[PDB]
């Protein structure tokens, strides 16, 4: 197949100019922008490895400009290189989304995947652009390091006691847990059907729908469960981004003390 | 997206198999709510014996916990609704062994309630095998549900017995389990260096990556009947065809309308599989993961 | 154990990933990719095995990997020279069904639900089937992206199993009826707006053989024609 689809077209920005395929990969204007951005951030990280004397990935880390710098600038080595790498990361993410937007047009397909990806981008920019700007110092953001970001995770979690208690976080988790169940169930359903009990003829959506009514007593649509996947996951990361944008900006306290609101009047 | 027009006709039953117990309710369609997103037909359900056995023991477990919660608030409105989260059904905790049966408020409560939760879940497994067999489907749903059962079984039955004490099990309480999970991190030398928890998080994130991706591609290939997955697997056409060409042209490789579901079952079951493995070790073999890391 | 177990688990993954998963995706997608050397861009391994699907109620055995090619002609002259470029269309891509207009020759049979009967047939032929919420599309003007009316909605064609409006039957001004995918129209209260297509044409939509059933072949041809209009209709963007 493929070949009949490779027709000249689509392309938001970049005219005819960039409409070609490096093998499987469509290029396009935002394709070169993704390349350009990933090259820049890779150079600057390579550079922060050298400036600390390690090339080992368990140890290479890039941390934000410390709290006194505010939302100002910093020296590359005392913060500024996390700042430049962030600009290349946001630039390279937004190009990739708008790369998808262009492949979509050419495939005569729907906009849903870029729209979904924009949510992972929103979560990222919560932690790195919005919650720090809100809180006045770029240093509240996380370090770009395989182990050191989990160090940041545990410290900010624990700065508020047991961060399970953060309500918007509790429900974000609730979607993460439901969405995983929804994936295991959905994939397993179609393969219950396409690959029936050995020498049986393939099953039908009619069989799928009937299986879930016998277990549960309802069966959302086939269309319906793909509407469900998209929503459980984009809610999990929406509520996640909320959870980490209220903490620090409006709740400055040990999260256990929230719930006492309920605990008193009778 | 949402339906624009809803269309109804009579009720459906595409063979609810043996002994045709599966007709409790027959119907109850929800339009304005369930039908704008998904299907409207409520029911029919099957209920045959194991289904009664799960609901009986499930309810029983749930009710047992409830009588002890009321005992914690004595008996009250006000207070009960106030402290619902803060009540608990901690094990024999009183941590003095596996010791077959502790006094009612000291261990009885929990072992008794755990018996019903053990039966409820296992019979419901049984159900998912049977309900599948009968429609000639094959085990997949009760392939997947076993890694869920694995994490459940390691957190309550198998690690407390691998530790020689029921005290190492999870309490039945809202806030209690949020805390048990935190303390288990603390007393196992910061669980983030537990190599399995790192894979579990990679897969739990990976699942919200993959259903978001999958969901979005079928909904984008909706207008060529892409949601008809099972058909496109039997006779492929445009929607299957350019759904995957999107990913080949973006990230470099792709999937078959069948095979992406082969990715997705696993991309979800590896969450409790790896995770379960991870907890089985955390106590039983590795006392402290920070050290474990360091010592290589 | 532990360090033994984590090593073993990373072995397992290497197993899982290619030799079930990506092997089983090679089964069709794109099936030993040749327009030159059939695997070549990177080291694969390998092309999975045959698996046969016996198809339900009626006749069929699908053995995949599929030894198959569509000869049935792709009207595309290649812009060449730096060899990885856009293949241009020789004539009108839309009628030629190429690019965003591409159909696939699927089976020219209707898909029959669980008990051998047409999945989609019109609401005229559906036993007590009628619109239970939302604007009733029947009888509305159908207006294309150039704001001009090209017919009227006459019927809804419904998927019975998963009860849903899949198509609108639109009678074009001259009693010719076209089938149109529900996922491509905007049912408002005063018009039904088809954004993908021009009014003055609409006409070009592939026609059904029976008026009461549509075939998989035909569905793909209709939907493909519609969607291609989004690129190929200059009156809209
Ligand atoms: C350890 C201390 C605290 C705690 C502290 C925190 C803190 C602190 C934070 C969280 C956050 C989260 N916590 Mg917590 N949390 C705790 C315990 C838990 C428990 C548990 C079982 O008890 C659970 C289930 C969770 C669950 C969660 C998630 C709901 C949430 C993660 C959001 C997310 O996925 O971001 C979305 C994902 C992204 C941002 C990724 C974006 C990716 C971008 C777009 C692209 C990358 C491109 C890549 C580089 C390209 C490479 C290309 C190559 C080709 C591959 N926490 C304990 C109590 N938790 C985070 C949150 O709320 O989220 C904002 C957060 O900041
Ligand atoms: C996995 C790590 C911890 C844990 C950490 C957390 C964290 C962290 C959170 C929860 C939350 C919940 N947990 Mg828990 N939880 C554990 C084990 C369990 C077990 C069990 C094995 O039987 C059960 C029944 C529950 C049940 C629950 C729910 C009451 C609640 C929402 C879950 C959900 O989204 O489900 C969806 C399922 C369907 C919709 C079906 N947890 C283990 C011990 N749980 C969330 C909450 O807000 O608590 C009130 C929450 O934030
Ligand atoms: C969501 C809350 C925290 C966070 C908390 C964690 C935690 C907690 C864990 C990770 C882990 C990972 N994180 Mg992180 N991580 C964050 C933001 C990011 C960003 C980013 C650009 O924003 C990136 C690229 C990463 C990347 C990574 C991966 C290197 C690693 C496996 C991820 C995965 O499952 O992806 C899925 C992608 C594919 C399947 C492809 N994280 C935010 C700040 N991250 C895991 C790890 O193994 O680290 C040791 C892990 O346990
Ligand atoms: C990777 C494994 C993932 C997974 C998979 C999974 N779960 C599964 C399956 C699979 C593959 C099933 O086939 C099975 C199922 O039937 O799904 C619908 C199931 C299931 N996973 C469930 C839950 C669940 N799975 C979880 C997680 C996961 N499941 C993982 C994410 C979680 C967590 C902890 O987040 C939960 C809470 C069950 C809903 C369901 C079946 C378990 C079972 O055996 O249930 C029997 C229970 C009873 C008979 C007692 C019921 C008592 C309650 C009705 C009391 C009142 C509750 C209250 C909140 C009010 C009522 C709510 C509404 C009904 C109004
Ligand atoms: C609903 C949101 C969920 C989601 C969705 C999602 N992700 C997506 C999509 C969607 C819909 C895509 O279309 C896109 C894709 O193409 O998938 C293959 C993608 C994608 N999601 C990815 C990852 C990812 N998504 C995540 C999460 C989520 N993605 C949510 C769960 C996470 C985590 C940790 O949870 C990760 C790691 C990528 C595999 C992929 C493509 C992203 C992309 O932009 O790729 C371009 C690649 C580059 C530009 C090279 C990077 C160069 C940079 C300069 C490096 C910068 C370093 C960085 C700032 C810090 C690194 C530090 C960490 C190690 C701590
Ligand atoms: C502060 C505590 C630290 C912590 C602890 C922790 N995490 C844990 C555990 C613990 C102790 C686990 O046991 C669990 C795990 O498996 O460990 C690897 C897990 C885990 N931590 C996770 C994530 C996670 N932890 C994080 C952090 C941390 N985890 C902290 C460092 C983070 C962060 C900060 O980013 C993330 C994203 C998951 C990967 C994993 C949990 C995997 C999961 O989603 O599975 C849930 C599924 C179950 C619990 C199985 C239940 C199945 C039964 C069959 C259901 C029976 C249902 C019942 C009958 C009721 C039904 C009701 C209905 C009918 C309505
Ligand atoms: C393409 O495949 C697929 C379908 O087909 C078209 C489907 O329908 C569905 C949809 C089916 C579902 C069951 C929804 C999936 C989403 C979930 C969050 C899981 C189910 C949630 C529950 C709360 C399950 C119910 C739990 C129990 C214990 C049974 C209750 C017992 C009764 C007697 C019910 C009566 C009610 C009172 C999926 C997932 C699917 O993937
Ligand atoms: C049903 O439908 C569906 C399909 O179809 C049938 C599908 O296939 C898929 C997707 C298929 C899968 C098998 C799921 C994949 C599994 C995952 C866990 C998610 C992806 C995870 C990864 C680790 C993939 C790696 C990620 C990326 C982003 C690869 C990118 C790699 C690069 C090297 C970047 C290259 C980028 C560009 C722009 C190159 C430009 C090149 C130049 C030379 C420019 C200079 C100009 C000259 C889904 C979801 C689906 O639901
Ligand atoms: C009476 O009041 C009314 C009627 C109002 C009822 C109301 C009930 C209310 C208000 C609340 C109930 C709350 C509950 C049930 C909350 C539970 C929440 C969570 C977070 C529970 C999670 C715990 C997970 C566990 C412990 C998982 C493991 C269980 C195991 C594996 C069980 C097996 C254990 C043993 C003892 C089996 C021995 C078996 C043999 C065979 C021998
Ligand atoms: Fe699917």
């Amino acid at each position: 197949f493929e070949r009949k689809y490779r027709v000249p077209g689509g392309t938001l920005v970049g005219g005819n100019l960039f409409d070609f395929w490096v093998g499987p990969f469509y290029v396009g204007f935002f394709g070169v922008a993704t390349f350009f951005f990933a090259a820049l951030g890779i150079i600057l990280i390579a550079w922060s490895a050298v400036l600390q004397g390690t090339w080992n990935p368990q140890l290479i880390s890039v941390y934000p400009p410390a709290l006194e710098y505010g939302l100002g600038g910093a020296p590359l080595a005392k913060g500024g290189l996390w700042q430049i790498i962030t600009i290349c990361a946001t630039g390279a993410f937004v190009s990739w989304a708008l790369r998808e937007v262009e492949i979509c047009r050419k495939l005569g397909i729907g906009y849903h995947i870029p729209f979904a990806f924009a949510f992972a981008i929103l979560a990222y920019l919560t932690l790195v652009l919005f919650r720090p700007v809100m809180m006045g110092a770029w240093g509240y953001a996380f370090p770009y390091g395989i182990w050191t970001h989990l160090d940041w995770v545990s410290n900010t979690g624990y700065t508020y006691g047991n961060f399970h208690y953060n309500p918007a976080h509790m429900i974000a988790i609730s979607f993460f847990f439901t969405n995983a169940l929804a994936l295991a169930l959905h994939g397993a359903l179609v393969l219950s059907a396409a690959n029936p009990e050995k020498g049986k003829e393939m099953r039908t959506p009619d069989h799928e729908d009937t299986f879930f009514r016998d277990l549960v007593g309802y069966s959302i649509g086939t269309l319906g469960i793909h509407r469900l996947g998209l929503l459980l996951s984009l809610s999990a990361v929406f509520f996640s981004a909320l959870c980490m944008i209220i903490t620090g900006t409006i709740w400055f306290d040990q999260w256990v003390d929230w719930w006492q609101w309920w605990v008193k009047l009778p | 997206i949402f339906s624009q027009v809803q269309v109804r006709g009579p009720a459906d039953l595409g063979m609810t198999e043996d002994v045709n117990l599966a007709n409790r309710s027959g119907v109850g369609p929800f339009s304005t709510l369930l039908g704008w997103f998904g299907n409207a037909q409520l029911g029919p359900i099957y209920l045959g014996s194991l289904g009664v056995l799960s609901l009986f023991s499930g309810l029983m477990w749930f009710f047992t916990i409830g009588i002890w919660f009321w005992y914690q608030a004595g008996w009250n409105p006000a207070v009960f609704l106030r402290d619902l989260f803060f009540f608990s059904l901690e094990p024999p905790a009183p941590e003095y062994g596996l010791s077959f049966a502790a006094p009612l408020k000291e261990g009885g409560l929990w072992l008794i309630a755990s018996f019903f939760m053990f039966v409820a879940v296992w019979s419901w497994w049984g159900r998912t095998y049977l309900r599948a067999q009968a429609l000639g489907m094959g085990k997949h749903t009760a392939w997947a549900f076993l890694s869920a059962i694995w994490l459940w079984m390691v957190l309550g039955f198998i690690r407390p017995i691998l530790m020689g004490s029921w005290s190492e099990a999870v309490p039945y309480g809202i806030f209690s389990h949020l805390d048990w999970t935190n303390n288990f991190s603390l007393v196992h030398g910061n669980l983030f260096y537990n190599p399995f928890l790192g894979l579990s998080i990679a897969f739990l994130y990976g699942s919200a990556l993959l259903f978001a991706m999958h969901g979005a591609t079928i909904l984008a290939v909706s207008r060529f009947g892409g949601e008809r997955e099972l058909e496109q697997i039997a006779d492929r056409g445009t929607a299957a065809e350019r759904a995957a060409l999107f990913w080949r042209w973006t990230m470099g490789f792709n999937a078959t309308m069948e095979g992406i579901h082969r990715w997705a079952i696993w991309m979800a079951v590896l969450v409790t599989l790896t995770g379960g493995i991870g907890i089985l070790l955390s106590g039983t073999v590795v006392d402290n993961w920070y050290v474990w890391g360091q010592n290589h | 154990l532990a360090s033994l177990a984590i090593y073993s688990f990373w072995i397992f993954l290497a197993g899982l990933i290619y030799y079930l998963q990506t092997e089983n995706m090679r089964e069709g997608y794109p099936l030993e990719n040749e327009d030159g050397t059939p695997a070549a861009n990177q080291g694969p391994f390998p092309l999975p095995k045959p698996k046969t699907f016996i198809l339900p109620h009626g006749r069929g055995t699908l053995t995949v990997p599929g030894p198959e090619s569509e000869d049935r002609p792709i009207a595309l002259a290649r812009t060449a020279v730096s060899e990885g470029f856009p293949h241009a269309p020789t004539g009108d891509p839309m009628k030629d069904g190429v690019g965003p207009a591409s159909w696939v020759a699927r089976r020219d049979l209707p898909e029959l639900d669980g008990h051998g009967h047409n999945k989609i047939k019109p609401m005229k032929a559906a036993a007590g089937f009628h619109v239970s919420a939302g604007k009733n599309p029947i009888g509305l003007p159908v207006r294309g992206c150039d704001l001009e009316i090209a017919g009227k909605v006459v019927d809804i064609w419904v998927d019975i199993p998963e009860q849903m409006a899949r198509f609108l039957e639109v009678e074009l001004k001259d009693g010719s009826t076209r089938l149109l995918p529900m996922q491509m129209v905007k049912v408002q209260s005063n018009r039904v707006h088809v954004n993908a297509l021009s009014s003055d044409l609409f006409a070009g939509i592939p026609t059904i053989k029976s008026p009461t059933e549509v075939t998989l072949l035909e569905e793909d041809k209709i939907c493909g024609y519609v969607a291609g209009g989004l690129m190929y209709a200059a009156p809209k963007r």
